[PDB]
RNA sequence: ACCAAACCGAUGCAAACUCCGAAUACCCAGAAGUGCCGAGCAUGGGAGACACACGGCGGGUGCUAACGUCCGUCGUGAAAAGGGAAACAACCCAGACCGCCAGCUAAGGUCCCAAAGUUGUGGUUAAGUGGUAAACGAUGUGGGAAGGCUUAGACAGCUA
RNA sequence: CCUAAAGAGUAACGGAGGAGUACGAAGGUGCGCUCAGACCGGUCGGAAAUCGGUCGCAGAGUAUAAAGGCAAAAGCGCGC
RNA sequence: CAACGGAUAAAAGGUACUCCGGGGAUAACAGGCUGAUACCGCCCAAGAGUUCAUAUCGACGGCGGUGUUUGGCACCUCGA
RNA sequence: GCUUGACGAUCAUAGAGCGUUGGAACCACCUGAUCCCUUCCCGAACUCAGAAGUGAAACGACGCAUCGCCGAUGGUAGUGUGGGGUCUCCCCAUGUGAGAGUAGGUCAUCGUCAAGC
């Protein structure tokens, strides 16, 4: 499932990283977090890009196998080529059982077709945001947060306070007194 | 202790900074070899003009 | 065109850099306003020129509140 | 067309267009986007021409964003005029494009309808483009 | 059911914006060696010159047009022959005191004109591509990572 | 002021603006004090006059363009 | 004395009736470089064509070619 | 060493916000305007004479990261020298290397003197 193999990287810099991408088909990467000194690793380009196609590739914990050592890890950030779109770099956050981790989690809009604002009012559905930033312990990190639009009329706004998170999950942005909009129903363009 | 240094390329058209690095080692013309002590001051002129020289060691 | 005007340059800036030996009356900075402030042993002219009142070397330090930049003279 | 309501200065130096677009290279609002893969500049008549060719093909719902704004004035010297005698007058407004910049966005349509409509828009633009999808990171 | 300052969040741009911020280049001091035997400075005798050109890098202007024009900084020509780029001031290699029917190399080259590999190993091209060219178009051909159907009968054909 | 390439300097019939003054106090010194703006309450004003309170930190001011400065304020007032 | 290092205290024009010394250091003709413009092709396809995008055309936009017009420059020729 | 004052060092990892707490001394509020001194009016502020009251306000001490402020590692951008390309822009070798963001820190640390134990 979510398993990666990586090797230790000892050659650093602009020149060494360019030779990894050009002549070896590898990707530089870093593992930090927990309570340890950070470590520099390297991994296959065609291996990381295959896992990224999975929907829950950023809201799931991954078993990283560096050398023979196995440790549990979550994907924190990801650098991509601005034009071609492939991954150039990635950093990995170590996972500890009792410590809060702050991650991005995708949303799921269900039963959009039965929306009250759609069938009767004839209005469109617009998703203002498609992912939300959460914070929780690893044991209760969800693969997605599910938002329904069954009881939504025309002109109605869905906010962060409206949707409900699983037990032990906190919405970060809502804590800072900012409930940004999630979705709405509006009149047709024409 | 010391190090072989040999001038293999011409000095014509080089940067004035690089001409003084070759002259500071005692090199006069192509295929001419000198003895210079391996000190950080002498190494710095060798590195600045690395492409004009052959360092046998 | 109605643009072809300009004024002659004034040759401002730092005249003596940090660590240089100085003598009394030496001009250190030419300024508009006070980018640098007169530290110990340094006087200020009416066009904000910084000059040396004693002998020593330039120090240049950012200290105090307001984050000001000071030029002072210290004994070598 | 598109141009600033007012500007601090009437003219600008030509400058240079270098680098990649690290900022503005994500699908920030919609689900699909048209992204530039070569460097050039759009003249605010190609932007309007490509917008009308894009919204017409949909004609049923959907939200459309434009992420490029022409804010650089360019001059032109009239015919039969010698060199010098001051800078020329402003004729049109342009936007600098670096490789990897998102040009248009759309949501509320199928992937195939967006893919067909962005093909029509790309035929009015003087630079290479590509079709991309929104991702978390 | 129109418009809506302001505020919150997301998201771009700036030679005459800056919460930031290099590499280089400039000053200063202390040191080893080299310097053609000097390099620096001062004071006097004699000048010439004050129409520059191209190439690279950083810019304004022009159309990021011109063997255009105007600046900064290097190199060459001017005032520099020799070899190479077919011929070709300014490009690359290299700075001619004289002589030799001696040798080694640089850039560039090794089938013939014409000096030197019809050299060796593995592949690609069929277009004289090589030996001029853009949007766009195409079952050309080689390589790679993956997919939708299908022996419970996939696609093309035939027998009603 | 930009061009001007983070020391100085640097051209174009390049891009933008000002000057050919003012002040016997608008100078010296000692002492003393902080603006713009917002909100609330308050008679004719009501958005804005003078007033009281809270926040505010320079978004004000500087004789005159722009740039660089200004808490020991270089800003404001009074006596000599 | 602003033509702001200020020729004198004191100064405007015509020459197709013209003249001399010079210059391709500098224009007009032709040549050269360039190709904004010009001309000729191609790409997209809203639309016109009773219906039907491409029989025939083709808006808004894009990419080239030729030196072929109007230009830009001032490299050759002012002892023709 | 424990508490309070005065003067410094250094200028947010030191600030802001919220809460608890301090009166024996010190300090602050406090009483009065006769006497020095004062208000472009007012003992409000400055000043004088004080010892009835309080720690309310102010100030200090102590806790908390919500804000503010610091902030890696790695990667990316740029860049000196030499060399290349399909040369408006890039790549290679070598040296250098941000800004932003991420993990994460921060409710400061000192010096001299005088008073209470
Ligand atoms: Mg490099
Ligand atoms: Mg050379
Ligand atoms: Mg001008
Ligand atoms: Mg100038
Ligand atoms: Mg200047
Ligand atoms: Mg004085
Ligand atoms: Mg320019
Ligand atoms: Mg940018
Ligand atoms: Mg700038
Ligand atoms: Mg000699
Ligand atoms: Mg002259
Ligand atoms: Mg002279
Ligand atoms: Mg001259
Ligand atoms: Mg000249
Ligand atoms: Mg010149
Ligand atoms: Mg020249
Ligand atoms: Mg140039
Ligand atoms: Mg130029
Ligand atoms: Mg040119
Ligand atoms: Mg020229
Ligand atoms: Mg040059
Ligand atoms: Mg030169
Ligand atoms: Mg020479
Ligand atoms: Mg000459
Ligand atoms: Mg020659
Ligand atoms: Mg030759
Ligand atoms: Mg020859
Ligand atoms: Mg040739
Ligand atoms: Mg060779
Ligand atoms: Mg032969
Ligand atoms: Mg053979
Ligand atoms: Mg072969
Ligand atoms: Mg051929
Ligand atoms: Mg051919
Ligand atoms: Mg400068
Ligand atoms: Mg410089
Ligand atoms: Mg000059
Ligand atoms: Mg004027
Ligand atoms: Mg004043
Ligand atoms: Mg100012
Ligand atoms: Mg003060
Ligand atoms: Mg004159
Ligand atoms: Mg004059
Ligand atoms: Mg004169
Ligand atoms: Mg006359
Ligand atoms: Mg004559
Ligand atoms: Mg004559
Ligand atoms: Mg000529
Ligand atoms: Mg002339
Ligand atoms: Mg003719
Ligand atoms: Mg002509
Ligand atoms: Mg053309
Ligand atoms: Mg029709
Ligand atoms: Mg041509
Ligand atoms: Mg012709
Ligand atoms: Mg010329
Ligand atoms: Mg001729
Ligand atoms: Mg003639
Ligand atoms: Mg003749
Ligand atoms: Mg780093
Ligand atoms: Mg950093
Ligand atoms: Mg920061």
């Amino acid at each position: 499932d979510f398993i990666l193999n990586a090797q230790v990287r000892s050659d650093l810099g602009k020149g060494a990283s360019r030779r990894l991408r050009r002549n070896a088909g590898l990707v530089p990467a870093v593992v930090y977090g927990g309570d340890k000194e950070p470590q520099s690793v390297t991994l296959e380009l065609r291996e990381i890009a295959k896992l990224l196609e999975n929907e829950a590739a950023f809201s799931h914990v991954i078993a990283l196998n560096v050398g023979g050592a196995k440790e549990t890890v979550l994907i924190k950030a990801l650098q991509r080529h601005p034009a071609k779109g492939f991954v150039m770099h990635a950093d990995f956050l170590r996972v500890v059982a009792d410590h809060k981790l702050t991650a991005h989690v995708p949303l799921h809009f269900i039963n959009e077709e039965v929306a009250v604002g759609v069938k009767q009012a004839g209005g469109e559905i617009s998703h203002t945001i498609s992912e939300v930033e959460v914070s929780c312990l690893p044991k209760d990190l969800p693969e997605f947060i599910e938002v329904d639009m069954a009881k939504v009329e025309l002109g109605q706004i869905v906010h962060l306070s409206d949707l409900k998170a699983p037990k032990g999950v906190e919405l970060v942005q809502l804590a800072h007194g900012n409930d940004l909009a999630v979705a709405n129903i509006h009149a047709s363009r024409v | 202790a010391t190090v072989k240094v040999t001038l293999v390329k011409s000095l014509n058209g080089r940067l004035a900074n690089h001409k003084a690095c070759v002259k500071g080692l005692g090199l006069r013309r192509i295929n001419h070899t000198v003895e210079v002590q391996d000190t950080p001051e002498n190494r710095g002129m060798i590195n600045k003009a690395y492409y004009l020289l052959r360092v046998e060691g | 065109t109605r643009n072809g005007r300009d004024s002659e340059s004034k040759r401002l800036g730092v005249k003596l850099f940090g660590g240089q030996a100085v003598k009394a009356g030496n001009i250190l900075v030419r300024q508009r306003g006070t980018k640098f402030h007169a530290g110990y042993g340094v006087g200020l002219g009416k066009d904000h020129t910084l000059f040396a009142k004693v002998d020593g070397v330039v120090k240049f330090e950012t200290k105090g509140a307001f984050g000001r930049k000071y030029v002072s003279i210290v004994a070598a | 067309m598109l141009q600033p309501k007012r500007t601090k200065f009437r003219k600008q130096m030509t400058g240079h267009n270098r680098g990649l677009a690290h900022r503005g290279s994500k699908v920030s609002f919609g689900e699909y986007a048209l992204k530039a893969t070569s460097r050039g500049r759009l003249t605010a008549r190609q932007i309007e021409s490509a917008r009308r060719a894009l919204t017409r093909h949909v004609k049923r719902g959907g939200k459309i964003w434009i992420r490029v704004f022409p804010d650089k004035p360019v001059t032109k010297k009239p015919l039969e005029v010698r060199m010098g005698k001051g800078k020329g007058g402003v004729e049109y407004w342009v936007a600098q494009i670096q490789p990897g910049k998102v040009l248009y966005e759309i949501e509320g349509v199928s992937e195939e309808l967006a893919r067909e409509a962005f093909a029509l828009a790309a035929a009015k633009l003087p630079l290479a483009t590509s079709f991309v999808k929104r991702t978390v990171m």
